[PDB]
């Protein structure tokens, strides 16, 4: 039961913009993103 | 891209037309600009590189090279006119004279503010200018056949040196004149009132009925 | 009688001040700023050419008035009088920070040491007056040397200043050599060549320190002076008001060019700010109404830029007159103003 | 009402200054004029199969 | 000093020139003349054409008022400098070098 | 709605431009007020 | 006389740097610096 929150300082779970690239800059972008420090939902699987 | 078949032109190359303003159609993307061979930046599978203003700045080509892309640029031009001789000359600012000869369609003279056309090199030194060019350069009009380049240059006149004694040396006047310094101070401007409805609608009742809202 | 608090020990203190004399001179190519090439925009723009002319004429007038103001400030070199100063120490007063380093190498330095210390703490973009166009043509990684390449794309020009660094160095050497002597007496007509140390000791004698005190404390006064002059680069921090005014001036010059370049990405309510995309996506009737939005918005933005540069030029010409008063009353005389 | 003189505005840079001031007489001075236009030449085209 | 006198005269005249030239700005309409708009269009197009001229001319008058405020306050500062010069140079002998 | 947006943004630009001019004018008259304090309140001036 | 239009239109009036106690301290320093305060040539002694 390890909590794994979203760390935006490593850009976790971020979809890259399609059709283009940027180099050595910083900008704002509107899209579909996860919340910062979202724990999410964990799924644990076992052998039978 | 998705393209209709009637808009498909064949193909060209860039390697023989670098550093000039061209039109481009690169995988559906169209535009105008200057291409320069560069070192690869960005991700090469995304094939286009943009800036923060979403203008195209780079392109990964099918031939394997990366190109920096700029918009089309222009050389700045300055005209030097003297009304007494009815004469003129030209300065291309921030341009080296070795590049004026290539895009051309007394010789061109390189100065610290660019490439001058219609000027002769001179050794003249003045301390007053009416046609200054910047960086202590001054243009002297014909009375020769062309304009001359001279320099603004002056320094402090007389350097009295202290004597090696127990007193000192002082320069005391033995003759004089009266000089006049003139000066102007503004105290006022011209005072204006505006008829706003007359300025906007100029008579014309239909404009005034639309202007009742404002 | 009364009670009076009279000093028994002292130091020398330095106050620092910055006065602005000039702004950066800009011209705009109005047709290339509004229409970016593109003949069809220019054919629409021929209805507005009288408004493009007024912009160029207003900027021409402002730059000409600034040149006249700066030539009038530099006018005092040609008539001053000067005494030659020793290199290094003058008596026991050490003036090395304020003098240009005589170098045996192949470079002609025109800055003093404290000027190089002040200039290494500010960041200024190099306009490239001689060959900046050809250096912007071969950029690659454009932010390697701080050039202004937005000039040749957007359609403005940075004009070089009236004087070169040699002449500015000559002006401040004139100011430095006019300190000792320089009308010792009532009028302003005589010029006495008394050396620097004697001049300092007479200035100290005139503010309440007698000749016995000045004779008994000669080396102590010289050491305190050298110690105060050695610590002037400490003031080059952002807690000091004068340094913040120097950086404020550099930023106002940079802010005018940033605000010029950014208005070319305003759509003003069109479908794009790029003319090429409007020409590629619409037909002729829609193209005209789309392009005239960009034309009217860009012309209004140029009018606001011109109105800003006029007020900044007028402010700079008033403060150049204040700097002339400071040079005449603090550097070249003893002011009677508390 | 007759036309006594003309100036071709595209002839040189002084003619273009005289046209921008809308006057045959201009003062002594240094003036910035409208730059040398690009007029693009070729075509790059690249595309996929 | 003479150049400054001529500059002040030109500043007064240039303000009035810029006032008068804006009445020939079409602001993106078919004309700068209201008469021509009323002669060439019907009512629904006349309203959208005249609203461009109204909005443009009101914005221009705002810019003119902003410039007159700055110039009036600058002239009031230099009248104070002129009073200083009359008191210290014409009416006495100053000790300011 | 984009008419209102372009209008209100142009108005805000004019407000900013007037505020910069008033701030600079108040900074010059604060220096004048300092000179008046130093030469008329704290001392006896020799200026007519 | 409140400026309630701050909260409707979207602007904020900022408070001045000093409270009234400090402004009174400034003008009381000015009132107390008048008598004496180097009634002689220089500026570095203080006569009471
Ligand atoms: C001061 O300067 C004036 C101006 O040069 C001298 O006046 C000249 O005197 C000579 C002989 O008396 C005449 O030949 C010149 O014509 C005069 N010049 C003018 C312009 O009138 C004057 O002599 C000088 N005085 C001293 C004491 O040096
Ligand atoms: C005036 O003040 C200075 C600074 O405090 C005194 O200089 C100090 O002198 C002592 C002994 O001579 C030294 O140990 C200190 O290092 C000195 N201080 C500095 C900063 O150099 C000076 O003595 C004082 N003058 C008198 C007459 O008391
Ligand atoms: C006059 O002052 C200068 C600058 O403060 C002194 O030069 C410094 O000397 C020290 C050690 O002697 C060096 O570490 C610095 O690099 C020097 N600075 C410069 C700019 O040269 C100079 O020594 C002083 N003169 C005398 C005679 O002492
Ligand atoms: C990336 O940008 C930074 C600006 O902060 C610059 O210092 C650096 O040199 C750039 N890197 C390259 C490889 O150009
Ligand atoms: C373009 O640049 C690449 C890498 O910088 C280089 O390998 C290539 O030879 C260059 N092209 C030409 C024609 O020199
Ligand atoms: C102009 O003259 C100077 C010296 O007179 C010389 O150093 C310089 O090279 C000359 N320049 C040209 C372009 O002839
Ligand atoms: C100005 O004149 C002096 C006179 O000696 C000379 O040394 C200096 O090099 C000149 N400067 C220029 C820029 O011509
Ligand atoms: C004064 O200086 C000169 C150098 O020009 C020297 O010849 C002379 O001996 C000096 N006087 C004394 C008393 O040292």
């Amino acid at each position: 039961t390890w909590p794994m929150p979203i760390d935006t300082s490593k850009a976790e779970g971020v979809i890259y913009p399609n059709g283009k690239s940027y180099s050595n800059i910083t900008l704002t972008y509107t899209g579909l993103y996860p919340k910062a420090n979202d724990l999410g939902k964990q799924y644990l699987f076992s052998d039978g | 891209s998705v393209c209709p078949m009637q808009a498909l032109r064949n193909d060209t190359s860039i390697e023989d037309k670098l550093d000039v303003c061209v039109e481009y159609s690169l995988h559906g993307i169209t535009g105008r600009g200057v291409f320069h061979n560069c070192t690869s930046v960005g991700l090469r599978n995304q094939r286009f590189v943009y800036d923060t203003f979403d203008n195209l700045v780079g392109y990964h080509s099918d031939n394997g090279n990366y190109y920096c892309v700029r918009p089309c640029v222009s050389v700045p031009v300055s005209v030097i006119y003297d009304k007494a001789s009815n004469s003129h000359a030209t300065l291309f600012g921030s341009v080296a004279c070795s590049h004026v000869t290539t895009m051309m369609s007394p010789g061109p003279l390189q100065t610290t503010v660019g490439c001058a056309m219609g000027f002769i090199n001179s050794s003249m030194v003045v301390d007053e200018c009416q046609l200054p060019l910047g960086q202590s350069l001054c243009a002297i009009p014909p009375t020769s056949d062309v304009f001359q380049i001279a320099t603004l240059n002056f320094t402090s006149p007389l350097t009295l040196a202290p004597i090696n004694s127990t007193g000192f040396v002082v320069a005391v006047p033995t003759n004089f004149t009266f000089g006049v310094t003139q000066e102007f101070i503004e105290t006022t401007i011209q005072k204006i009132t505006v008829d706003c409805k007359q300025y906007v609608c100029n008579g014309f009742k239909k404009c005034e009925d639309l202007l009742k809202e404002y | 009688g009364f009670v009076v608090a009279v000093p028994t020990n002292f130091t020398f203190g330095v106050t620092q001040e910055f006065i602005e004399t000039t702004i950066q001179k800009i011209t705009v190519d109005c047709k290339q700023y509004v229409c970016n090439g593109f003949k069809k925009c220019e054919d629409l723009l021929k209805e507005y050419g009288q408004f493009c002319s007024k912009i160029n004429q207003a900027l021409h007038g402002a730059n000409l008035r600034q040149d006249e103001s700066i030539a009038n400030l530099f006018s005092s070199i040609k008539t001053q009088n000067t005494q030659p100063l020793q290199a290094g120490l003058n008596g026991d007063f050490n003036l090395t920070m304020l003098q240009i380093p005589q170098v045996t190498t192949g470079e002609r330095k025109y800055r003093s040491t404290i000027e190089d210390l002040l200039f290494n703490k500010v960041t200024i973009a190099d306009p490239g007056y001689m060959q900046g166009y050809d250096e912007c043509m071969q950029q690659g990684p454009q932010s390697a040397r701080d050039l202004i390449c937005a000039q040749y794309v957007a359609g403005y020009k940075v004009l070089p200043p009236l004087y070169d660094p040699y002449m500015e160095a000559a002006y401040t050497s004139s100011l430095l050599g006019s300190i000792a002597g320089a009308s010792w007496t009532a009028g302003l007509s005589s010029f006495a060549a008394i050396p620097f140390a004697q001049s300092i000791f007479y200035r100290l004698n005139g503010v309440g320190i007698t000749q016995q005190v000045l004779s008994e404390n000669q080396k102590i006064i010289a050491n305190k002076f050298n110690q105060a002059l050695g610590a002037m680069q400490t003031g080059f921090t952002t807690t000091n008001l004068a340094f913040n005014k120097v950086q404020d001036a550099v930023n106002a010059n940079a802010m005018a060019l940033s605000k010029l370049a950014a208005e070319l990405s305003n759509t003003f309510g069109a479908i794009s700010s790029s003319i090429s995309d409007i020409l590629a996506r619409l037909d002729t009737v829609e193209q005209e109404a789309q392009i005239d939005r960009l034309i009217n918005g860009r012309l209004t933005s140029l009018n606001a830029f011109v109105a800003q540069q006029l007020v900044r030029t007028e402010a700079a010409a008033r403060s150049a007159q204040l700097a002339q008063d400071k040079v005449n009353e603090c550097v070249k005389s003893q002011s009677k103003r508390n | 009402g007759y036309i006594t003189k003309a100036v071709d505005c595209g002839y040189d840079d002084l003619a273009q200054l005289q046209c921008s001031y809308e006057s045959f007489e201009v003062e002594t001075g240094v003036y910035s004029v409208s730059s040398f236009e690009a007029s693009p030449r070729g075509e790059f085209i690249e595309q996929a199969t």
